[PDB]
């Protein structure tokens, strides 16, 4: 198809702020034409490695949508990002479908997101009920009781708060060091292509 | 909105050590959202650094930056007749705001 | 190469509103924005506002606000900011710049500045 | 099930050591069930870090470790990783990799004296800061200056360790609480 | 629920030896110990030992320094006391109690008392 | 050892009266190591009151105690026919040993 736009991969990598993990942010990227050899041309530190597709063939198929996640995690928690997976962040904050025909894209950050006092802008979630399906936020406070006795939305001892914080500083070591982490999931069915990729 | 002031106004340095300029914010402005620009007289202003690390595409290595926080400097390693100019500071915390600018002669 | 060259000189009585273009040619124009920048002789620069070419939402500055009006037209890649109420302390040399300190589609902040400049247009 | 762990024998005890000569006890081979602490002591103050609070009955582990010892009323806040001051530098430090929980509660009734009470003594001054998991039961005369004495205190001549003479009347900052930290390997 | 259970009355003559047995069921066994207190008719209660259910570390009075011994089995949750060298002086009713006053681990005492009594055994010596 | 000592031997009230029980101790004895038992005829002790204030599992409220240091005191806020028997006062403070004993009866 005949469509000239271009898509905004610089618009989701280059950002100043990115979301906590526990209300990361989903963007929609459609009609445009797609060229990911920007993101291979980046010196040897970002961790490419991605899943139901090579990272080569990418400029020759055509996509009906295109969906990008953002958010930043702990150095040694992106291993949980990943199908079939299991830890806090897997079974509280984000969680991947066993078929998931997408690319997960991470990168250092210690010398944006870090801070000598130390930054407790970036939050996590330590309690939940249950875990969650795939592709689901969970944006609510809210007291959880673990034990019987009930509280009237305050603090307590089986009453907790189910948000910490990460709490980052340049002094730790490599896997305490925030990490930046963007997600790239396609869909194929249809294919009213939106997303063509190069070519003539 | 974040204002920035740059001191000195001037600065009279000889032709090849190096120079060292200011640019302090009054509140907390982050180090993503700084850059630097150079003005020759007569001319169109040009992008120097990004990021108040990194660097523009086209300028040589004798130019860098630094600082967080509430300071920022900018440092020239040596200089020549082509780097005697206006100098400028952005920032995009808040809002959009230049500063003062300094002047080298 | 990027190159940005705009329209010329006006001396646009007091009282009346004016017109500025500037025209764009080397690169994709949807995927970046543009901004508005403007030196009064003697002083040094400000900042005036900002237009999106993908979508036509716009940021004016607080001092601006209900006064200058921003468009553009994708087929002849060209750039408009309009003036309305001139006074006599509008005298100065408007800049045309190509923005990458923030997105297009989506309108959030990023890494960079006014990476391309114009060569200026000069209104009395 | 069988082999239950003594965690009663270290909550319940009569006498509680010194900070400076705080006990360290060794937990193993048993099954442990943390409900024990699950409903007790309307006023204690339960914080663990490393690991869900409501998870603990979930995991197994080599060995656990127990300490136990007397504080101010208001230098609880200090025994936590990541936090420094009179009692964190200079008598016990916790380290960043805790991965255990601590337990502080109210015990005006059983420390304190009319007359005061001086069974409880600390380490004001030091030669230089403790590694995590350290403990100095020495005292020996402290110069801070630079003319040594013959082991006779006065001036630049100071006993290492001073008490802390609790008594009934003093604020909720100065009461004295009892704190259990556990340690998970 | 917590009960204890006793053997029967002795009607041992001086000279001899005695064993009282101690069965408990309703508690973890390697938690808790076990005491001993003997009472005269008509007079007050008097203090015998303690014993560990756990490592068989044991703590014994001074008036009963070598006359006593006392052991435990673990899989019948049952201890015993053996008092030796009996005599006309010893006619009192002998009594099992869980005890919460000494550690069963470390050694250490705790707050707290005798908790639970059996039904008690009366030993008479003539 | 520490030696103990309870007075009176026996008291005769009234049942529905209020009564007192007294302790004496010749060293100082910390209060966390000091109970209360209660006898009723034909039956084996059982406890009251651990730590000279704390009430055990199964006593009524009418049951309580105060004391520290040396001298140690069990009150009761009424008498009741239940309540006839001889009490005792522990300590295992330093070994461990027994009071003599206290008895109340009916007063008529
Ligand atoms: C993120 O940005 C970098 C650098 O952006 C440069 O500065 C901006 C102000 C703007 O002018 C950009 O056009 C500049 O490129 C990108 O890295 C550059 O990528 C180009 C394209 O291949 C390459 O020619 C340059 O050498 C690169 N420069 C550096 C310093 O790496 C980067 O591609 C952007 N991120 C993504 C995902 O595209
Ligand atoms: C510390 O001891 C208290 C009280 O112990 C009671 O008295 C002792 C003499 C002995 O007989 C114990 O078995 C008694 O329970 C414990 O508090 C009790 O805990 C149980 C179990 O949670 C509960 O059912 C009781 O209601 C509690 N009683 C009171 C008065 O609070 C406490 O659990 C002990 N500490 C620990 C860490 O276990």
């Amino acid at each position: 198809p005949n469509i000239t736009n271009l898509c905004p991969f610089d618009e989701v990598f280059n950002a100043t702020r990115f979301a906590s993990v526990y209300a990361w942010n989903r963007k929609r990227i459609s009609n445009c034409v797609a060229d990911y050899s920007v993101l291979y041309n980046l010196a040897p530190f970002f961790t490419f490695k991605c899943y139901g597709v090579s990272p080569t063939k990418l400029n020759d198929l055509c996509f009906t949508n295109v969906y990008a996640d953002s958010f930043v995690i702990r150095g040694d928690e992106v291993r949980q990002i990943a199908p079939g997976q299991t830890g806090n962040i897997a079974d509280y904050n984000y969680k991947l479908p066993d078929d998931f025909t997408g690319c997960v894209i991470a990168w250092n950050s210690n010398k944006l997101d870090s801070k000598v006092s130390g930054n407790y802008n970036y939050l996590y979630r330590l309690f939940r009920k249950s875990n969650l399906k795939p592709f689901e936020r969970d944006i609510s406070t809210e007291i959880y009781q673990a034990g019987n006795k009930p509280c009237n939305g305050v603090a307590g001892f089986n009453c907790y708060f189910p948000l910490r914080s990460y709490s980052f500083r340049p002094t730790y070591g490599v896997g305490h060091q925030p990490y930046r982490v963007v997600v790239l999931s396609f869909e194929l069915l249809h294919a009213p292509a939106t997303v063509c990729g190069p070519k003539k | 909105e974040i204002v920035l002031t740059q001191s000195p106004g001037t600065l009279s340095l000889s032709p090849g050590e190096r120079a060292t300029l200011s640019c302090r914010a009054s509140q907390t402005v982050s180090s993503t959202s700084l850059a630097w620009y150079q003005q020759k007289p007569g001319q169109a202003p040009r992008l120097l650094i990004y990021g108040a690390s990194s660097r523009a595409t086209g300028i040589p290595d004798r130019f860098s930056g630094s600082g967080s926080g509430t300071d920022f400097t900018l440092t020239i390693s040596r200089l020549e007749p082509e780097d005697f100019a206006v100098y400028y500071c952005q920032q995009h915390d808040t809002s959009l705001t230049f500063g003062g600018g300094t002047k080298v002669e | 190469q990027v190159q940005l060259v705009q329209s010329g000189a006006e001396v646009k009585k007091p009282g009346a509103s004016v017109k500025v273009s500037c025209k764009a040619s080397g690169y994709p124009f949807t995927s970046y924005g543009i901004s508005w920048v403007r030196q009064a002789p003697g002083q040094g620069l400000e900042w005036m506002g900002w237009i999106s070419t993908y979508n036509g939402n716009t940021n004016y500055a607080q001092k601006f606000q209900g006064r200058v009006t921003m468009t553009t037209d994708t087929s002849t890649t060209t750039g408009y900011m309009e003036l309305r109420r001139l006074r006599s302390d509008d005298t100065a040399v408007y800049y045309c710049a190509r923005d990458y300190t923030r997105g297009a589609w989506f309108g959030e902040s990023l890494i960079g500045g006014f990476d391309n400049w114009g060569q200026g247009t000069l209104v009395t």
